[PDB]
């Protein structure tokens, strides 16, 4: 499970926080 | 293999009966006669304007389109409105009436219809995405690519699923409009429900957004003098932590909201499949 | 001797009032023709006698506009008439849908479906609702329940068949006369033009839905769905649909079932529509590797090879409907021989029950019926860990009472171990 | 059986069952009888 | 272990806020700081 996970994480800028 | 395939005539023709117009029908034209470069002399469009638009609300432009400048940012009542189209040729102005002519082709119907603004109606659509995960936590993979998942709302008018979004109000930008419509439609916020952190989680979600496309909509309310053009904003949750805190509950002009896989056989409103194609193309996801 | 008075249960659900048969039967209408909308009162209601069947089966021809609660009152009234007032109420409703035309299933698969259905029906005193016609999988289901009538004494669970009246042979014979038709001989081999569909002789009741049309199918789907939901609310019992093979109408019934919240159990390996819905469940949710090569294009080709649509738009609409049905992973449970096993169909049914609307006491009661202690302990443990101790305490007494009644000592020990005071038992009725 | 080749199973099941009975293989006899082979449909190899 | 690979300080801060409910942000900051300073030495804490 650890290899699969290390493997899952191994694979115009706008800021809309004002809403 | 196919012989006389004769390329791919991808051209959009809106349906004959205009929505919410009480049975008023346009002037039909086959899909091989739509572009503006070809002459096509047998063209008699119908002039129709909806009563709601004709009652003159705050978000509706005046009935006489003279003295209005297009293709540049124009100030109406001290509020800026965009009015520039993504078409390379630009918008050409008819000399007889002063009304703009749609560069993306004929729709067989003049006037404004249900759209309040002459010319380009800028709409913003918000695609909030997360990776589709199994309980065990591994991301689902189809056709050698990782599978995305997006928030979809069921529209009030025609009860067909669509991307949340709406027209940009006067004096506001795509950022607020996109965020405000997502809280109003998908979460039913306002019309104080969630408080503190959940808002903070949502703020974390909203701190990383990418404008993926600015395209022309295949919207059935489009006319020859008013057409919808969309800017699409993608909010992607890589870890999936912020996306999991969203309590989906349909409000305002949406009935139900749910997480839905992205594939090529989706039946969504207007040209939202093209928008989803652009999101999956940018993220190297399945489609 | 024909019955003259019947005990019809009140809308309050507390007792049965004795009322005349003609005074209750009037609420039902039938249509003589398509043009007719108001209709005339139904003269086609009584009992049909089938060759080689010992028991007789009631039949009622009722309109599309008739109240499903009234039909529910009719079935409760007959059950009350035949088996007395204290008849075994159903704690589970099993809808069997699928192929109308004849098909052949593999022997292991046929044995597994027959064994699992028989086991589920005999353990839960379940109401089995099928199409009621004498063809294919419904008839097969009838044959399965025929064996139930041989293996069980006293109470026999009803087999309600909901069929369109406009396609049934002998409708004119059934309508004409002065009802009830006590012990009417049914001639399945008689040619009534233009109809070719006989009623199944192993079904214990019949609801003939009429709209005045002739030889149009699929008119009874909505009423069937409404009747199952009404029955489910009335007896506080989960509704589980079972899908074996099936044609285009099986997709629409499954569509109605999922949209109304009823879970479905799709039997993989039976071919046709069941393979399509399964391919869809594997494509959309299965995280296993074999189902990693699944694509929508191959799914579209499979839909095209099985149902054979006339137009591309029809296929597009059919796929869109099929993909929209498996949107919610909880409501679909796929049973397959090469992954689960031959004796794992009842677990799949229990898995569908547990995936439904939260009512712990009801889910623990069904788990107690199927004798699955691990499922009940895991559900209780998950509820215990997540701070849902109040819901455990509110339903533990009724679950313990039910566990004592049905002779399940291990469940009694479990529930007593999970903080259930022995002296706080309460009777179901009022003394 | 899984690939829809049930007709070929039914066409050869009788002769296989006949051969299985002749050569004293009871487990094969039980298998073939379990796979929808009617017992009364046996045919002799030669003509009487 | 892998289950505890998705754990973050932000979710820890939210858990502290939902359980003890501090009046001020500085009080929560001080409470977390104290909680994180307590488990600095892995030998002195055993979780059952
Ligand atoms: N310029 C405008 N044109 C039309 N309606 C407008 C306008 N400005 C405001 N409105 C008001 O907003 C309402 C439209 O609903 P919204 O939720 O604002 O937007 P909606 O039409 O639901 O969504 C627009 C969708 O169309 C697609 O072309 C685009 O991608 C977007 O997703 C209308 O009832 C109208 O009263
Ligand atoms: N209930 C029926 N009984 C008998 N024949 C039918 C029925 N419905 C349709 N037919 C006819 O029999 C033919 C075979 O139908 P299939 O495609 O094999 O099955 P399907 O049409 O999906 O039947 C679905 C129906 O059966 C029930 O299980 C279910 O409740 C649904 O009403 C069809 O062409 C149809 O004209
Ligand atoms: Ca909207
Ligand atoms: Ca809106």
């Amino acid at each position: 499970i650890s290899f699969r996970f290390s493997l899952d994480q191994q694979a115009n800028r706008l800021n809309s926080a004002v809403a | 293999v196919h012989g006389h395939t004769a390329e791919a005539a991808e051209w959009y023709v809106p349906p004959e009966e205009y929505p919410k117009s009480g049975g008023v029908k346009r002037y039909l034209i086959d899909a091989s006669m739509v572009p503006l470069s070809i002459m096509c002399p047998s063209y008699d469009p119908v002039e129709y304007t909806h009563p709601s638009v004709a009652a003159q609300p705050v978000w509706a432009d005046p009935a006489d389109p003279r003295k209005i400048k297009f293709n540049v940012k124009d100030e109406v009542n001290g509020k800026v409105v965009d009015r520039t189209s993504c078409h390379p040729s630009g918008i050409s102005i008819d000399s007889n009436t002063g009304r703009p002519i749609n560069p993306w082709g004929r729709t067989g119907m003049t006037g404004r219809g249900l759209l309040g603004k002459w010319g380009v109606n800028q709409a913003a659509d918000t695609v909030v995405t997360r990776w589709k995960r199994s309980p065990d936590g591994s991301i689902l993979e189809r056709d050698g690519k990782k599978v995305l998942e997006f928030v979809a709302i069921q529209r009030q008018d025609n009860k067909m699923w669509a991307i949340p979004g709406g027209f940009v109000d006067n004096g506001e930008d795509v950022a607020l409009t996109s965020g405000r419509e997502f809280m109003e439609e998908a979460l039913g916020m306002g019309t104080d429900l969630m408080s503190a952190e959940s808002k903070d989680s949502l703020a974390a979600l909203f701190s990383s957004g990418t404008i993926v496309a600015r395209i022309y909509c295949e919207d059935p309310r489009n006319t020859d003098n008013a057409w919808v053009e969309t800017t699409c904003v993608n909010f992607h949750d890589e870890s999936g932590r912020h996306a999991a805190r969203l309590k989906l509950q349909g409000g305002d002009d949406a009935e139900h909201a749910r997480w839905m896989m992205v594939h090529g056989g989706l039946n969504l409103f207007a040209s939202h499949r093209t928008l989803l194609q652009h999101v999956t193309s940018a993220l190297n996801a399945y489609f | 001797v024909a019955a003259k008075t019947l005990l019809i249960e009140n809308e309050d659900g507390k007792g049965s009032t004795r009322m005349e048969v003609q005074d209750f039967m009037k609420r039902f209408h039938m249509h003589a023709s398509e043009d007719d909308k108001t209709g005339s009162p139904s003269t086609a209601w009584g009992t049909l006698r089938f060759p080689t069947k010992e028991a007789t089966a009631p039949y009622l021809r009722l309109s599309v506009n008739d109240d499903p609660e009234d039909a529910l009152l009719f079935v409760k009234a007959m059950l009350a008439q035949k088996y007395g007032e204290t008849y075994d109420r159903p704690s589970l409703i099993l809808s069997v849908t699928g192929g109308a035309r004849n098909f052949t299933l593999p022997p292991r698969l046929e044995t597994a479906i027959a064994k699992g259905l028989r086991l589920a029906a005999q353990r839960t005193n379940a109401w089995v609702v099928t199409g009621g016609t004498n063809t294919g999988v419904m008839k097969l289901t009838g044959q399965i329940m025929e064996a139930l009538s041989k293996t069980q004494s006293h109470f026999i669970p009803p087999t309600i068949g909901i069929a369109t009246y406009g396609v049934i042979i002998g409708g004119d014979d059934m309508t004409r006369g002065e009802p009830p038709k006590i012990g009417l001989e049914y001639e399945m081999h008689k040619k009534d033009p233009p109809k070719t569909t006989p009623l199944d002789d192993n079904h214990n009741l019949f609801l003939l839905v009429d709209d005045g049309s002739t030889n149009k199918f699929g008119k009874e789907i909505k009423f069937r769905a409404a009747f199952e939901n009404a029955a489910g609310q009335a007896f506080a019992a989960p509704v589980v649909t079972i899908v074996v093979q099936g044609g285009p109408g099986t997709l629409g019934t499954a569509l109605q079932a999922v949209r109304q919240g009823t879970p479905i159990v799709v039997v993989d390996g039976s071919g046709l529509a069941a393979d399509v819905l399964a391919y869809a469940y594997n494509f959309m949710h299965n995280p296993l590797t074999r189902f990693k090569s699944y694509t929508i294009d191959d799914l579209r080709q499979k839909v095209a090879q099985t149902f054979n649509p006339k137009s591309s738009q029809q296929l597009t609409n059919l796929l869109d409907s099929a993909l929209e049905c498996v949107q919610d992973p909880n409501l679909v449970v796929v049973y397959s021989l090469q992954e689960s096993g031959i004796d794992e169909f009842d677990d799949c049914i229990l898995k569908a029950i547990f995936s439904s609307q939260g009512k712990l006491g009801n889910k623990l009661k069904q788990a107690m019926y199927f004798d699955q202690l691990d499922v009940a302990k895991r559900a209780l443990s998950e509820a215990s860990k997540n701070g849902q101790h109040n819901e455990i305490a509110a339903c533990i007494n009724d679950n313990l009472m039910a566990a004592m009644m049905h002779n399940k000592p291990h469940f009694v020990e479990l529930y007593l171990g999970f903080d259930a005071k022995i002296y706080e038992l309460k009777p179901s009725e009022e003394v």
